[PDB]
RNA sequence: GAGCUAGCCCUGGCCAGGGUGAAGCUGGGGUGAGACCCAGUGGAGGCCCGAACCGGUGGGGGAUGCAAACCCCUCGGAUGA
RNA sequence: GAAUGCCGGCAUGAGUAACGAUAAAGAGGGUGAGAAUCCCUCUCGCCGUAAGCCCAAGGGUUCCUACGCAAUGGUCGUCAGCGUAGGGUUAGGCGGGACCUAAGGUGAAGCCGAAAGGCGUAGCCGAAGGGCAGCCGGUUAAUAUUCCGGCCCUUCCCGCAGGUGCGAUGGGGGGACGCUCUAGGCUAGGGGGACCGGAGCCAUGGACGAGCCCGGCCAGAAGCGCAGGGUGGGAGGUAGGCAAAUCCGCCUCCCAACAAGCUCUGCGUGGUGGGGAAGCCCGGGUGACAACCCCCCGAAGCCAGGGAGCCAAGAAAAGCCUCUAAGCACAACCUGCGGGAACCCGUACCGCAAACCGACACAGGUGGGCGGGUGCAAGAGCACUCAGGCGCGCGGGAGAACCCUCGCCAAGGAACUCUGCAAGUUGGCCCCGUAACUUCGGGAGAAGGGGUGCUCCCUGGGGUGAUGAGCCCCGGGGAGCCGCAGUGAACAGGCUCUGGCGACUGUUUACCAAAAACACAGCUCUCUGCGAACUCGUAAGAGGAGGUAUAGGGAGCGACGCUUGCCCGGUGCCGGAAGGUCAAGGGGAGGGGUGCAAGCCCCGAACCGAAGCCCCGGUGAACGGCGGCCGUAACUAUAACGGUCCUAAGGUAGCGAAAUUCCUUGUCGGGUAAGUUCCGACCUGCACGAAAAGCGUAACGACCGGAGCGCUGUCUCGGCGAGGGACCCGGUGAAAUUGAACUGGCCGUGAAGAUGCGGCCUACCCGUGGCAGGACGAAAAGACCCCGUGGAGCUUUACUGCAGCC
RNA sequence: CGAUGUCGGCUCGUCGCAUCCUGGGGCUGAAGAAGGUCCCAAGGGUUGGGCUGUUCGCCCAUUAAAGCGGCACGCGAGCUG
RNA sequence: UGGGAGAGGGUGGUGGAAUUCCCGGAGUAGCGGUGAAAUGCGCAGAUACCGGGAGGAACGCCGAUGGCGAAGGCAGCCACCUGGUCCACCCGUGACGCUGAGGCGCGAAAGCGUGGGGAGCAAACCGGAUUAGAUACCCGGGUAGUCCACGCCCUAAACG
RNA sequence: CCGAGGGUAGGGCCCGUGACUGGGGCGAAGUCGUAACAAGGUAGCUGUACCGGAAGGUGCGGCUGGAU
């Protein structure tokens, strides 16, 4: 439900933040967190090999729980339901009745103080953790493994969501968040049901320091450059691209596929993204 | 205005300082030639 | 060689005073319930005025200078990128 | 003898410019060979959110004392941050270490790279972050939370007693956190007192007074008092916290619940130790048995880890508490008391500066805290002052031009000029009032005006206190007084109208451009299924991201509104197992060299044979492109209509002499007495146009235009005045430049612009203050231009190659 | 080319005369007044404005008239930019 | 009070045909399309045939001169939340009624905003053909839209 | 004190006029086409959307004031 403002500043006119209702604890917990590094797009040999990053608000990486078939059978309680600012979307805290405290990312219309569960004989419940083989085809599924007992990979961020198609074999049908119809071993847990904070996309981030708050630093267009710069550099006055639409590297960036075409999950891909 | 020389001892002696050489090949052949023309003092002095 | 400078990282510090009065909350009206209206409370904001601080718009001086970029008068930002 | 040669010495300009903020000086008395310059007093001026005081960097004896003045000091010097010598820095409690972690650094394991070396989990190092036990006063010429005095606390060792399952680098808790706003109650600090203590003082017309002047506190252990913080107690189950675990986590039950209890903080008091003014007198002595009280203001600091709300969601680790594991329970741990033990390093001095950074005793730069009073609405603003500190290391005169900084101005009022450039104007507070337009916020402090002091009387409400007084904070009414003027000084918008460009706040060419440029939220295209794409790297490894398509890279555009048309022939990209072209490799028809021969050796066609190209499509918010001629209407004119060649397709909406229009000051209209600019239109648009976006857009702008009002020294057109210079005198004393010079005008001549040649003319010798026409004046071996088979940056369907990818 | 600063403006002039005005003349298709044209004459004079960087030019209002040229398109060790 | 009919409205589900697309099988020289034809698609293996797969939309027969709503309008099928209405009985209140300026609400298509979604259809646009021309009628493509959610628009041959 | 009115500043409504621009009405015999009335030669009309020299064409839904 995202929040709108009265236009009392410039930038107030279009900014709109989230609505935070389905949040119930505003604290994370100490013991499932830990000291985050702000890298600022910079590798171990101290460059900038990300541009345009750094300066974003400090916060504390919250520990999440990507391989549930840790804890088969024990019913945890859903505790809270908490902002996490490492994600687009929402994490839960369970309390398992074992005693042990973990964070999961929240589905959609998942409920403080539920029982969730993982394992083969798991009921087909928001929440749950089944492998891919034994969800009944045509449910949407988040949090899925790719490979198994490697860790959930697909469908993580907020409002997505996969379908399974169907099975055939030691490989289920999945279709993902971007419209592809990949195979994945049935053998690879996934939860049940999409990704909640959906209305994640309207936010309109309204001002300039907003992007900056975010970590992201200021973008700056090739066409706006020098030749030393950029394929786009140069020019008097303005001046169209002038040639292939390129990257700073030179690479084109209109339409030239990068996949290797020779890799080997290709054999596991059935179809290319749609749109 | 500002200029160029602010000094601080800790950042002297951790750049230019004796230990810093040794550690590198530049370093040590840097001391190597001091060490040959005949210098008084390899490595800027700073009281610390 | 990043003790100048550009960015980023970690850890601290700094921003007189005054103005405007967002949502919300309360009460009243309203309605089938509402939207909503009004009032008070409230104290939002790359909000407004203006020191420190950060700047460097216009003009004058300076031009073997006080100074290898400075001085005076004006002027911009000043809870924020 | 010449290389703008090299090194050095000495000249010239020259007794010239200058002697470093215009805060400012004067006299007396000392010292001494010598005094504007040092010492002392008196008087005057300057800073006072500093030009004062206290930390930290950095500097490194510059600190104090004696003795000096060659040089350093822009003059002088008896003086000094200068020379010579002597002296000076005292810690269990301050800061750092023997404690902890942060980025980063390093790095057993492990990984990688010709070598060198590069990584890398732990671990180690790393601080202005965490943790940690001293406050006040006195003493030295110079150090003091360090020596001393008073009253306090910490650790380690050993011991006695009491108590307990003791026990850790292991498990757990805690440490542990953001921005904005903010409650209660304190203190820091300050204002007043008619209360208390005090050397005194009565002036010059009055006052011997509830007169004036000065001060009226600081530190403190246990206990107690006020204000807060922290925190439930019990038991049953227990599969989780990588062994265990009575702790922690989860579940049930019991009672406690806004409390209370306990624990810890701050504030108050507190045994006690201190401090203690002006004035007078020679830092000290007095004062003085000094007094040490009451009321008020009151923090941004304390209680503190308080509270609220918000989104962008806010270090770590140790100390400390708890749980137990080996081990051990004659030990070991907790508590209380006693005795003993307690190391290394810093401590002088400067510190918005004459000691730091700027080659200088350089108007510049330099992080943290304290920063007093009154008035002006507030305040760290502004003026004046406390404490404190200074008058800026050349002076004395004179009273020209001219320069700077400043004041005023008759009539005019932008006529100045590229331009109101500059300088006026306006100026804060309260009340009245306030337009088109708009995204309903705004535009807006729109505009425009009224008020403002001092006295008297009447009065409303708040804070404290107690409900009163008293101080204190917001006011309201009536009547008056004075001046030219009542924010009477200082600090403090000129306004409006209309265009262009960019939505906006923001960013930029450090040192000529702050903009219309960059960025920006927002729209689109494209890439990427995760050991992602992409980037850095030889690799290992990093980033991306401990992210997962509502995500990440790349690219264009640039809030928002209404919109973005036609062309796929070329170029890019994408799709296409056919076809054709194609390399090594396969095949080996068929020949060749040799040899007695077996054989060895070489050439070798058809055919099989990738990617890439060819070829078939697609594709524009991919690179891009979007015609010409001829004719036609019942007045002329112009062509809705036709005709034809060409195209891949012939520019759509909307705009338009425009940041674009050459002809151009286009033509017409407005504004003006007059308008190459400006605004509105027209349209044969040299040469607009739709995300290198098209047409609008409220708001915004130190952007660029036009106009008007107000107001002016901008001007007609200049005058006077002030101070700092220029000028004269004493002191100190540069510079660039310079072939040598005994260095006139005209008219000619000359390598074509002559002080230097010819002819004529003029002219006694040397200066000083001035002005700049010349010495093709100085400065920089022309930046333009050319030249060189000179250089470099950038580009591409130039050549060639390399990485990368296929 | 081991540098001769480049338009215009301002300031300050100075010279030429092929004279815009003032003075003197002849001819006139000169009645007067007022014009045309030529001759003599450089003594003095030769305005303030709107527009544009402009010189120039147009325009407003005057005027006796609103002259044309040279002086390195006179003059940046005189200013402006 | 007890009963009844119905595509009335809303939500949530779900079932079969059909077309398009993708995959396998089989198979070969044309399919398509019209007044005729050309475009277009097909030896790179189309069309016609069988099986599998995904996806959207719409509900054949019943079906009617039918039924409901105040109108716009409403049609597979099941369930839940819900309106209107009629009939029996003659039980209850006792004129409590009718109309309705303003007000408020509903309001087909198309269109607009933000999201999703997209099979068939199809303004715009492209091409073939017709034609003097053909910015058309015919043919082959084809974007918005048509669908869903929410939020506007509020017009109509909104007619009996 | 009030006060005619004078002045300054900003509003509101009306009238007249304005380069140019928008359609409108009219006008004996203009140019292009043929949309409509017959099934008007594509049944018409409709609200809307989009396009086009022009009448109009088409998508969507609606009406018969539509023919056999
Ligand atoms: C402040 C102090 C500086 O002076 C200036 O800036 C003036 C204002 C320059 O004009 C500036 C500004 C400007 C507009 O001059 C009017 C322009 O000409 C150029 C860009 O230089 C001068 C004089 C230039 O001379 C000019 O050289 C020109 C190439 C041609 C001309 N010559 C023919 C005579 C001559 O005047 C030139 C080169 O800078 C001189 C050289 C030696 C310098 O670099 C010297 C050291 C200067 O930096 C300076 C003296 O310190
Ligand atoms: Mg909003
Ligand atoms: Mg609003
Ligand atoms: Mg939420
Ligand atoms: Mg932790
Ligand atoms: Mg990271
Ligand atoms: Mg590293
Ligand atoms: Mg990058
Ligand atoms: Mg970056
Ligand atoms: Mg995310
Ligand atoms: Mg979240
Ligand atoms: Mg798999
Ligand atoms: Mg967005
Ligand atoms: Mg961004
Ligand atoms: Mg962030
Ligand atoms: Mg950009
Ligand atoms: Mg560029
Ligand atoms: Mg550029
Ligand atoms: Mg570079
Ligand atoms: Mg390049
Ligand atoms: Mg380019
Ligand atoms: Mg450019
Ligand atoms: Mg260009
Ligand atoms: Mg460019
Ligand atoms: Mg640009
Ligand atoms: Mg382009
Ligand atoms: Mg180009
Ligand atoms: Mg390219
Ligand atoms: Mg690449
Ligand atoms: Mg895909
Ligand atoms: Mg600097
Ligand atoms: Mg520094
Ligand atoms: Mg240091
Ligand atoms: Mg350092
Ligand atoms: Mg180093
Ligand atoms: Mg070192
Ligand atoms: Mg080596
Ligand atoms: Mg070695
Ligand atoms: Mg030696
Ligand atoms: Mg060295
Ligand atoms: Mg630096
Ligand atoms: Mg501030
Ligand atoms: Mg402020
Ligand atoms: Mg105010
Ligand atoms: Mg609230
Ligand atoms: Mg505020
Ligand atoms: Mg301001
Ligand atoms: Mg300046
Ligand atoms: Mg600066
Ligand atoms: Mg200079
Ligand atoms: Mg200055
Ligand atoms: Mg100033
Ligand atoms: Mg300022
Ligand atoms: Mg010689
Ligand atoms: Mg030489
Ligand atoms: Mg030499
Ligand atoms: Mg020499
Ligand atoms: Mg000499
Ligand atoms: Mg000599
Ligand atoms: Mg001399
Ligand atoms: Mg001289
Ligand atoms: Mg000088
Ligand atoms: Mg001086
Ligand atoms: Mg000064
Ligand atoms: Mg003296
Ligand atoms: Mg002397
Ligand atoms: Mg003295
Ligand atoms: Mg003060
Ligand atoms: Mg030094
Ligand atoms: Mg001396
Ligand atoms: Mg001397
Ligand atoms: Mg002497
Ligand atoms: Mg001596
Ligand atoms: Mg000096
Ligand atoms: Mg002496
Ligand atoms: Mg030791
Ligand atoms: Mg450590
Ligand atoms: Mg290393
Ligand atoms: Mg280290
Ligand atoms: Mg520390
Ligand atoms: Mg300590
Ligand atoms: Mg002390
Ligand atoms: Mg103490
Ligand atoms: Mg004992
Ligand atoms: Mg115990
Ligand atoms: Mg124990
Ligand atoms: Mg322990
Ligand atoms: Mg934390
Ligand atoms: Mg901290
Ligand atoms: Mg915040
Ligand atoms: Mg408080
Ligand atoms: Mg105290
Ligand atoms: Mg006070
Ligand atoms: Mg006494
Ligand atoms: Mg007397
Ligand atoms: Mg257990
Ligand atoms: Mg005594
Ligand atoms: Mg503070
Ligand atoms: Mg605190
Ligand atoms: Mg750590
Ligand atoms: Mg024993
Ligand atoms: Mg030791
Ligand atoms: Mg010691
Ligand atoms: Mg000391
Ligand atoms: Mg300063
Ligand atoms: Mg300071
Ligand atoms: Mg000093
Ligand atoms: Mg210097
Ligand atoms: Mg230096
Ligand atoms: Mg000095
Ligand atoms: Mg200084
Ligand atoms: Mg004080
Ligand atoms: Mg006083
Ligand atoms: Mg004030
Ligand atoms: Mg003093
Ligand atoms: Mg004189
Ligand atoms: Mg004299
Ligand atoms: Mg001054
Ligand atoms: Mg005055
Ligand atoms: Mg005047
Ligand atoms: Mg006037
Ligand atoms: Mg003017
Ligand atoms: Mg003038
Ligand atoms: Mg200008
Ligand atoms: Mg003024
Ligand atoms: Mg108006
Ligand atoms: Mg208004
Ligand atoms: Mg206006
Ligand atoms: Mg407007
Ligand atoms: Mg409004
Ligand atoms: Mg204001
Ligand atoms: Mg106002
Ligand atoms: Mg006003
Ligand atoms: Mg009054
Ligand atoms: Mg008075
Ligand atoms: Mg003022
Ligand atoms: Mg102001
Ligand atoms: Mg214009
Ligand atoms: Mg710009
Ligand atoms: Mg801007
Ligand atoms: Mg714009
Ligand atoms: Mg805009
Ligand atoms: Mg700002
Ligand atoms: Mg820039
Ligand atoms: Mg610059
Ligand atoms: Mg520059
Ligand atoms: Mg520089
Ligand atoms: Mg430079
Ligand atoms: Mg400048
Ligand atoms: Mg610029
Ligand atoms: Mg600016
Ligand atoms: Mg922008
Ligand atoms: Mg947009
Ligand atoms: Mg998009
Ligand atoms: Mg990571
Ligand atoms: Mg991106
Ligand atoms: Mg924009
Ligand atoms: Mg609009
Ligand atoms: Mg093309
Ligand atoms: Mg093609
Ligand atoms: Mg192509
Ligand atoms: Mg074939
Ligand atoms: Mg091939
Ligand atoms: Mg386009
Ligand atoms: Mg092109
Ligand atoms: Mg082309
Ligand atoms: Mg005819
Ligand atoms: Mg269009
Ligand atoms: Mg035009
Ligand atoms: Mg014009
Ligand atoms: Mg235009
Ligand atoms: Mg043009
Ligand atoms: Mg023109
Ligand atoms: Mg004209
Ligand atoms: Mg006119
Ligand atoms: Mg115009
Ligand atoms: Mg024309
Ligand atoms: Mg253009
Ligand atoms: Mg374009
Ligand atoms: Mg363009
Ligand atoms: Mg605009
Ligand atoms: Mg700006
Ligand atoms: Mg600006
Ligand atoms: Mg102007
Ligand atoms: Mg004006
Ligand atoms: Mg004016
Ligand atoms: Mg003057
Ligand atoms: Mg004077
Ligand atoms: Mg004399
Ligand atoms: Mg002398
Ligand atoms: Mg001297
Ligand atoms: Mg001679
Ligand atoms: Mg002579
Ligand atoms: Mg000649
Ligand atoms: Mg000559
Ligand atoms: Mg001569
Ligand atoms: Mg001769
Ligand atoms: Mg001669
Ligand atoms: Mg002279
Ligand atoms: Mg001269
Ligand atoms: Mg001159
Ligand atoms: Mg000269
Ligand atoms: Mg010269
Ligand atoms: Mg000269
Ligand atoms: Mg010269
Ligand atoms: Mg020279
Ligand atoms: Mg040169
Ligand atoms: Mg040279
Ligand atoms: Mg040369
Ligand atoms: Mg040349
Ligand atoms: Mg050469
Ligand atoms: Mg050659
Ligand atoms: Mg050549
Ligand atoms: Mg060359
Ligand atoms: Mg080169
Ligand atoms: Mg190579
Ligand atoms: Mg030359
Ligand atoms: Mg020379
Ligand atoms: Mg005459
Ligand atoms: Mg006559
Ligand atoms: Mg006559
Ligand atoms: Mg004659
Ligand atoms: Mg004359
Ligand atoms: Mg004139
Ligand atoms: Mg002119
Ligand atoms: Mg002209
Ligand atoms: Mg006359
Ligand atoms: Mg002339
Ligand atoms: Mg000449
Ligand atoms: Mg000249
Ligand atoms: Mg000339
Ligand atoms: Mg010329
Ligand atoms: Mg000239
Ligand atoms: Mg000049
Ligand atoms: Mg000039
Ligand atoms: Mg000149
Ligand atoms: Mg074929
Ligand atoms: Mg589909
Ligand atoms: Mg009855
Ligand atoms: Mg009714
Ligand atoms: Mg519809
Ligand atoms: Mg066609
Ligand atoms: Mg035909
Ligand atoms: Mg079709
Ligand atoms: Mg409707
Ligand atoms: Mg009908
Ligand atoms: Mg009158
Ligand atoms: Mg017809
Ligand atoms: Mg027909
Ligand atoms: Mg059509």
């Amino acid at each position: 439900a995202v929040k709108k403002f009265k236009p009392y500043t410039p930038s107030r006119r279009f900014m709109t933040v989230a609505d935070f209702s389905e949040i119930t604890k505003t604290e994370p917990e100490k013991s499932l967190v830990k000291p985050l590094k702000k890298t600022g797009g910079r590798n171990n040999q101290g460059r900038i090999t990300v541009r345009f990053r750094g300066g974003g608000h400090k916060r504390l990486y919250r520990i999440i729980d990507f391989k549930r078939w840790d804890k088969v059978g024990i019913p945890a309680k859903v505790a809270a339901i908490e902002y996490d600012p490492n994600r687009s979307a929402r994490i839960a805290l369970l309390h398992y009745v074992d005693g042990e405290k973990r964070y999961i990312i929240a589905p959609d219309g998942l409920q403080v103080g539920q029982q969730v569960v993982a394992g083969p004989d798991a009921p087909i419940q928001v929440g749950n953790a089944l492998p891919l083989r034994f969800i009944p085809v045509g449910t949407v599924v988040h949090a899925v493994e790719l490979e198994p007992k490697k860790g959930a990979k697909l469908a993580r961020a907020a409002g997505t969501s996969a379908q399974i198609q169907g099975r055939e074999g030691d490989y289920v049908i999945l279709r993902l968040p971007s419209g592809e119809l990949r195979k994945v071993h049935g053998e690879c847990y996934a939860t049940v049901g999409a990704v909640g904070n959906a209305d994640h996309k309207n936010i309109v981030l309204g001002k300039a320091g907003r992007s900056r708050w975010l970590g992201r630093r200021p973008h700056v267009r090739g066409a706006a450059m020098n030749p030393v710069d950029h394929p786009h550099g140069g020019g008097e006055g303005r001046a169209p691209r002038g040639r292939p639409p390129a990257s700073p590297w030179g690479w084109q960036t209109k339409g030239l596929k990068t996949r290797k075409r020779r890799k080997p999950s290709s054999r596991f891909i059935i179809a290319r993204r749609k749109k | 205005m500002k200029r160029t020389w602010q000094p601080n001892r800790r950042k002297r002696a951790k750049t230019h300082g004796f230990r810093a050489r040794m550690r590198t090949p530049g370093g040590r052949k840097v001391l190597k030639r001091r060490r040959q023309k005949g210098r008084w003092r390899l490595t800027p002095a700073v009281r610390k």
